[PDB]
DNA sequence: CGGGAAAATCTCTAGCA
DNA sequence: ACTGCTAGAGATTTTCCCG
DNA sequence: CGGGAAAATCTCTAGCA
DNA sequence: ACTGCTAGAGATTTTCCCG
């Protein structure tokens, strides 16, 4: 039930940024998408990124 | 409070001081002469 | 002792704290306190750059002018996908028509434009209202707020120069440039072209929303850390807790689920 | 890896497509694709149809995405080749158009539209169309009271149809369906490109003659050898360009 | 195989190497080879910044315009020391006069100015010739070549705005601003003000010149490395500096014999 | 030899190809149609 | 360190200034300065003199740096307070002027020149001037045929006098002399600043009462106690503010 | 003879730069001044810097 | 375990009214 | 209460393919 | 040996026609 | 064959002064 859906939602790549850093960071794996805050894990670093600073994709060049 | 010295728009000369109504990331809302203005933080100094 | 002399020096020369401290043996804190008291010495703002909004549903609109013709351009911030069209006159009606065409083809939730007259026209306001769009305006005469669309106004323009000899009219060249940019230039976050990137962005948004909805429907846990809060994710010893519109990451310690 | 024999058994008993097997069995897409292709027994998204509907003596060029019912309509002053060519150029720029279906009208056959299709890399060929067009006409009639002109009414109708008319298996509007279809097409294209990139490699396992290399992972390599799909440790497999 | 198809694709669309490679499965080297053959695709230049000359004898001159009045400014690049003056009309004669005043007060060995008409005037050429100055001109319409002086303009202008209310004439305020910049603003490489920095630069130049002259007169050593009688310049701490055929090279004590 | 594509001065459209007579740090001296020009390396691409 | 006793011996036998002792004995400048100050027995660059010389009915305002003979001359249209004030402002901006010697002319005493001196931080006051001015006049006459005006000839003469007339102990032109003098003044000012900022600290050694602190190094600290200079390890030294 | 002259020529601070680095580097101790090339030692790294990229000063603030 | 050359990443700049 | 960014050009660093 | 707060260094940006 | 730079504003890191 929840297992495969969780795996799929965590299969999405996320690119994020911080208030001062102007360059988009690597593709952190998605963990949760909120209304305005998305929780991600960038190499075992569980962070909360504002939705406006997050690009969530499902990169197919990597999925294939 | 705070003192904010700002350049509003296409106006090289700076203005102020003005009160700081609200501070954000990349822009600040100030009250200069009871006039509420929005200024990018690149065009403001807060003391 | 030296404070009075330094004040009388600054009142005339407007010296920087470094010179005041070096000359009058003042502490740097006092020198900066004196310099910060002079209204004519505040001629620089904090060096930084904000970050424009990159939500999926945000489009940035702007008029560019090429060969005496107005080209209205919109860009999907989250993906760089651009639509463009030549409009005969920079008026409100044509801008509203362009925006309504855009809204009916892509899921536009909010538009961030400069303070141009056409973008402020009441016709455009009504068009945004009907289509359920949110109008956003950058700080006046702050083009950096539109740094995305403005950037495209260059990139698009650049492409127009490469393919302007393949078309008689400027509208045809503009459409060719839009096509090349959307489906013949690759790069960006995903190594995609702009069209592929926008397709991926929107599909991912819909998929993630639907999966999250189903997971919330089936999964439901109440957590006490350190009140009864909602659980969002747990793994590798950490747990995500939603409590009064607050998302917090807390370890298993001081985190219990009932 | 792992569930490959299970994949073969499930495919034989159910003849499922590679997407479903890979998603369910966690296999890489390429191996699922080669598995499904092996079974002879078990053996479109970028095509639009254009039609000019006349309303109030004004031409409305409507392009329909067959796979989803996505509608793109533009009011055009005259049925000239230039206007249709410009509409096709806009459509190709905004969406990935590969083939267009037309009623062989005089304008659609004009040399201008021919050149526009040639440049934009589109191919011209001469039941969903009628339903979609009549639905668009119904919505236009519904919303005409709110529009000062006809182009505004057409755009309002297109918006309502694309993003406010939710229907289908999942109750998804036309926009959701079209984005899903184009995303699936992109996934297919990426898989095919990866297959083409990898197909030109040979692998000697354990030495055994050349074999078709399919996937290369972290410590395992999945290859094809005479209809046989075998996972070999990276060592015992030697990769060659041929 | 796909090279011809990608070539036609580029001829029509001017795609970047990335798109060509990702579409026609080309290798990036071939994709960039194709994209490098399209004259309409070379729309960008090297992303870098040169470095202006910072020799002690280099002065950078430029006209600025404030309150409808021409202010001619010169800056010592090596130290940031400025000399500015209001001139009525931006003409060759006034520029030559300003430059000749500058030369007679400081050791000006070269002037690097933009291609303005006045700086190119034959009167200025003669003034430079007589005073033994070498004229240098930046690339036309390349203000960055004059960055230093250009920067100073803004700085100078800024200071004027601070003090323009303490003087009625603009020449007065310009002199006030020059004074404040030269002897009331501290920073730079040495924590000095501009005037102190230029004093230090020039004094150090003279001192080092004389010391080197004396050492060369007293010290002389011929060095063989690996191969001729190079002239020693510095030795010790594991390395030795030798001049050979206008080549200053540093070589370890090993394979370096002195006699 | 080399191919150099350059923007000379206040001229947004790029020109070339031209021969590279001399290359330095921050500027390059090129020969376009026998006309010798000097261009900063920010306004030139060499292939 | 360790050469302080040698410093005292050399100073008493020869009565040298702190510069020479510090340079020869490698001592820090501050310790040498306090040594020379201790010797009661052993116990100016920023002053210019202005004069208006008339030639061809035109005023040439000449400022002379007494310490080196450096000349700065400007042709002024009229003997008005404004022109003299502007000349003084230019001089103060370009060079570090502290005091000016004048002949108490009508213009030199104008309120305008008074304000210019007040703002620029210069104090007015009323054997080398004559020689330098005569040399300037001789050079002007020498190079008056190469200029079609008088200001140009004045500037040419100033350049020749400042940078082409080499004379003195080391055969140094006026420019070298003035730059050296201002550099020495800067060294003196920095030394005085360090002394002022360090004199407010007290040191307890071995505990022995407060003593004057001279220098803090890397592992040693030089202090003054009852006219006796002592170098102490930092470990047995405690520094105190008041 | 040479000892003190060398000692006091090596007392001059030098600030330098390289062809691509646009920031002036720390005060490398001077070792030799040439017509167009100056040899310096920046923390025991003996380098040759073009004269046009070198600022040689006697830091009096540091000297005192 | 050590290299080679290509690939990936990084740094930097024009220009958008 | 809002907010610089995009794409290309060399440099530099990994890193897979050869020992 | 461990911290605290100030000092020193670093990063970044406006503006120079 | 020539060449972006300067000075200020926060941020961050050492580092001397207290245990
Ligand atoms: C009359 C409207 C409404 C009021 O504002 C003006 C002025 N303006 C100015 C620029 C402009 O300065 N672009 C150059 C640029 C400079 C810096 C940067 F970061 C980005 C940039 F694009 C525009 O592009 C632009 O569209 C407008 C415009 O439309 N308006
Ligand atoms: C007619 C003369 C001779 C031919 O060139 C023109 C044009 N020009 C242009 C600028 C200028 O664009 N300054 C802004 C700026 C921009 C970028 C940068 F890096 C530095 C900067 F100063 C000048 O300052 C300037 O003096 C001149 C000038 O004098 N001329
Ligand atoms: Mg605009
Ligand atoms: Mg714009
Ligand atoms: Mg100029
Ligand atoms: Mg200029
Ligand atoms: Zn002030
Ligand atoms: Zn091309």
């Amino acid at each position: 039930e929840l297992q495969k859906q969780i795996t799929k939602i965590q299969n999405f790549r996320v690119y994020y940024r911080d208030s001062r850093d102007p360059v988009w960071k690597g593709p952190a794996k998605l963990l949760w998408k909120g209304e305005g805050a998305v929780v991600i894990q960038d190499n075992s670093d569980i962070k909360v990124v504002p939705r406006r600073k997050a690009k969530i994709i499902r990169d197919y060049g990597k999925q294939m | 409070n705070f003192r904010v010295y700002y350049r509003d728009s296409r106006d090289p000369v700076w203005k102020g001081p003005a009160k700081l109504l609200w501070k954000g990331e990349g822009a600040v809302v100030i009250q200069d002469n009871s006039d509420i203005k929005v200024v990018p933080r690149r065009k403001a100094k807060i003391i | 002792d030296g404070i009075d002399k330094a004040q009388e020096e600054h009142e005339k020369y407007h010296s920087n704290w470094r010179a005041m401290a070096s000359d009058f043996n003042l502490p740097p804190v006092v020198a900066k306190e004196i310099v910060a008291s002079c209204d004519k010495c505040q001629l620089k703002g904090e060096a930084m750059h904000g970050q424009v909004d990159c939500s999926p549903g945000i489009w940035q609109l702007d008029c560019t002018h090429l060969e005496g013709k107005v080209i209205l351009v919109a860009v999907h911030v989250a993906s760089g996908y651009i639509e463009a069209e030549v409009i005969p006159a920079e008026t409100g009606q044509e801008t509203a028509y362009f925006l309504l065409k855009l809204a009916g083809r892509w899921p536009v939730k909010t538009v961030h434009t400069d303070n141009g007259s056409n973008f402020t026209s009441t016709t455009v306001k009504a068009a945004c209202w009907w289509a359920g769009i949110k109008q956003e305006f950058g700080i006046p005469y702050n083009p950096q707020s539109q740094g995305v669309i403005e950037s495209m106004n260059k990139e698009l323009k650049k492409i127009i120069g490469q393919v302007r000899d393949q078309a008689e009219h400027l509208k045809t060249a503009v459409q060719m440039a839009v096509f090349i940019h959307n489906f013949k230039r690759k790069g960006g976050i995903g190594g995609y072209s702009a069209g592929e990137r926008i397709v991926d962005i929107i599909a991912t948004d819909i998929q993630t929303k639907e999966l999250q909805k189903q997971i919330t429907k089936i999964q439901n846990f109440r957590v006490y850390y350190r009140g009864p809060a909602k659980l969002l994710w747990k793994g590798e010893g950490a747990v995500v807790i939603q409590d009064n519109s607050d998302i917090k990451v807390v370890p298993r310690r001081k985190a219990k689920i009932i």
